[PDB]
């Protein structure tokens, strides 16, 4: 089976520029598991990106995410591009922090 | 309240590229507290909590060790399989196993789990009595033999019921500050424009544990669930969990609507607007 | 502790 994933990006406190916080793409319900997850700061790669959370859903979807710490700016944009064989080019999403 | 002890195993065939990839993460709840990942640098049974440095290095090598030899039985798995589908050597392949033990308040077993799937599909699982088992397909019937033959039943029984739950319990014991804690959601409604003169409300629950929480809508008494979009709870990345769950309303209407945040870590449940 | 795996 083969499915497209789902992606969220997302930070764990409301942001506040300047103070410190942790950005999360939160990849889901994909299948097969190879995966490409790769988040950029303004279109450059980062480097300090955790992998944590692993599971498998009720019908066997993955589910895996992908964190970084991360001190928002005004300007700065951040997003996770992701690569997988149920995908034409890779996606990338963009972090909205107004939502 | 009710506990579990479940690890997630992965085998992932990489025909060509390599040796297959194997996998074992494990949760006491919803913490993720070990894993084993051979595409590691040095392939070793790692802590994912820091309660877990409590365990000595007997553990870590038993572990390790354990942990190898299913990896070295996986990719027999892998190619055993091939045979059973009549599938070609070039193809990569997948299976996934949920294997572990829920036990209630007064310290029995609610529930054991071993449920095998391959390329996304149920394979063969174990049964509520723990003495049967679930073939999902012709190929699967093959291993069903097998494993009557062999009273694999009878070992894993004797898992779930023994050995998983004592584990369970050293786990709870040595991680009792962390497990056993309760963070309550802090919650804050967005407001966001859009066409037609609607807006879009969405309630935001942050900072929670464990993840088990409620997110519903009111217009003032009745809870909005076909008309409200909302997200599966999800890891926050230091423990902790979020959700959100949103309302589109008619402009200059939403100090009509409510939302009410329900998780045990509250004393009443949440009502917020915004 | 996880258990040990039997072969399919």
């Amino acid at each position: 089976i083969q499915k497209t994933p789902q992606i969220q990006v997302y930070s764990r406190h409301p942001p506040e520029n300047g103070k410190p916080n942790i950005l999360n793409c939160y990849v889901t319900q994909f299948h097969p598991p190879h995966i490409e997850i790769q988040m950029l700061k303004n279109g450059k790669k980062i480097p300090k990106v955790e992998m944590s959370d692993m599971s498998f859903s009720k019908d066997w979807s993955f589910y895996i995410l992908a964190h970084t710490e991360f001190t928002p700016t005004e300007t700065d944009t951040y997003a996770c591009r992701v690569k997988h064989d149920s995908m034409a080019e890779p996606k990338t999403v963009y972090w909205d922090r107004d939502m | 309240g009710p506990h579990s002890l479940r690890y997630f195993v992965t085998a992932v065939s990489r025909p060509g590229l390599g040796e297959p990839r194997y996998m074992e993460v494990g949760y006491v709840d919803d913490t993720e507290f070990v894993r084993f990942d051979s595409d590691a640098e040095n392939p070793r049974y790692e802590p994912r909590a820091r309660w877990m440095e409590q365990e000595g290095p007997e553990y870590w090598e038993r572990e390790t060790q354990k942990a190898k030899g299913n990896e070295q039985s996986f990719r027999v798995d892998l190619r055993t399989l091939l045979g059973y589908y009549n599938q070609s050597k070039g193809g990569s392949h997948t299976i996934q196993v949920i294997s572990g033990c829920e036990v209630g308040s007064d310290g029995r077993l609610l529930r054991g789990y071993q449920q095998y799937a391959y390329d996304g599909c149920d394979y063969i699982a174990l049964n509520e009595d723990l003495k049967t088992w679930t073939a999902a397909d012709m190929a699967a019937l093959i291993t069903k033999h097998k494993w009557e033959q062999a009273g694999e039943a009878e070992r894993l029984r004797a898992y779930l019921e023994g050995t998983c739950v004592e584990w369970l319990r050293r786990y709870l014991k040595n991680g009792n500050a962390t497990l056993l804690r309760t963070d309550s959601p802090k919650a804050h409604v967005t407001h966001h424009s859009r066409p037609e003169d609607k807006v879009t409300l969405r309630c935001w629950a942050l900072g929670f544990y464990p993840a088990d929480i409620t997110l519903t809508w009111q217009l003032n008494g009745e809870e909005l669930i076909q008309d409200m979009e909302l997200v599966e709870t999800r890891p926050a990345g230091d423990g902790t969990f979020q959700k959100w769950a949103s309302v589109v309303v008619p402009l200059g209407k939403e100090q009509y609507y409510t939302c009410h945040v329900y998780h045990q870590g509250l004393p009443e449940p949440l009502t917020l607007r915004w | 502790s996880i258990i040990n795996f039997e072969k399919l």
